[PDB]
């Protein structure tokens, strides 16, 4: 679920 | 983290996510000792039997975080490494002795409210603070159990005695490790986990009121079971391999 | 330096909300 940076 | 409770924010800045590029996923933790090096478990870098032997492009840092997953748009720092070194008498073979790596930042950090360095023990620090019963605090983003939390955990756990240690494994203790949790009888738990290796263990100094990091998450067998604890490299007798990398690059 | 002390702890003379279990301890 990690967001992107 | 295992039975710990969610942080605080601000409350441990020298917190840092090992971070790999892709898949993205979480590696490890790290603490910030200056502006430009960072701590972790020589473990989480390379560990042969499971085929892990990472670079410093396999790899970001995450500074400043709090929740695990989300990009933190105004007050995380992302950073490549220059350069990983690990202490050449690792023991990846037997038991993880000198379970320690540092990492050079390829430009410096600006610290912040949400970013900032923890101390490296003295001798004396060391002396007056690691004795059984004492406590010290670990944070990480593992494991809930032996599952992934949304925010940075802690939890308080007190060291144990060298010969409580010995009696819990099989595996061979040296001395550049301590370990760490309560007895059964004292019905209060909780312990690091898988995927918080090369978090701090840190201490606060009553005689100056300063953080210090004397230990390093490395090793256990299951998380939390009665009877086992958990296994940190000691800081303060890695020392001079500190200083010496520090010193020479 | 300035190493082990937090900007909003620290720094403001604030403490968390689990520190005193530390120094009770030692
Ligand atoms: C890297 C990590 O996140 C992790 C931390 C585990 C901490 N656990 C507790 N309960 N405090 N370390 C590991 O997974 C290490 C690296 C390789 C194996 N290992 C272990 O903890 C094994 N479970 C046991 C072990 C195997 C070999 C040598 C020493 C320990």
């Amino acid at each position: 679920k990690y967001e992107p940076f | 983290i295992v039975e710990g409770s969610d942080a605080e924010i601000g409350m441990s800045p020298w917190q840092v996510m090992l971070f790999r590029k892709s898949p993205q996923e979480l590696l490890c933790g790290a603490s910030l000792i200056s502006d430009r090096w960072v701590l972790t478990a020589a473990h989480c870098l390379l560990y042969p039997p499971w085929d892990k032997n990472f670079t410093e492009n396999d790899l970001l840092v995450r500074i400043g975080k709090h929740s695990r997953t989300r990009y933190e748009r105004n007050i995380e720092k992302i950073s490549m490494l220059e350069k990983i070194y690990i202490h050449p008498r690792y023991n990846w073979r037997e038991n993880l002795d000198r379970d320690i790596a540092l990492m050079k930042l390829k430009k410096p950090v600006a610290f912040s409210d949400y970013i900032h360095p923890v101390c490296l023990p003295d001798r004396e620090t060391a002396a007056s603070l690691l004795q059984a019963g004492y406590k010290g605090r670990v944070t990480g983003w593992g494991n809930l159990k032996e599952g992934q939390p949304s925010v940075l955990q802690v939890v308080n756990l007190p060291i144990v005695e060298r010969p409580v240690c010995k009696d819990s494994t099989r595996i061979r203790i040296t001395d550049n490790m301590f370990c760490a949790g309560y007895k059964p009888d004292e019905g209060k738990r909780g312990d690091a986990c898988e995927g918080d290796s090369g978090g701090p263990f840190v201490m606060k100094s009553p005689f100056n009121n300063r953080w210090y990091q004397m230990g390093i998450v490395s090793w256990g067998e299951g998380c939390d079971r009665d009877g086992k604890y958990g296994f940190y490299t000691h800081v303060f007798r890695l020392k001079k391999w500190i200083q010496k990398v520090i010193d020479q690059f | 330096a300035d190493c082990g002390l937090r900007p909003l702890f620290e720094k403001k003379s604030l403490e968390d909300k689990t520190e005193r279990e530390l120094l009770e301890s030692y």
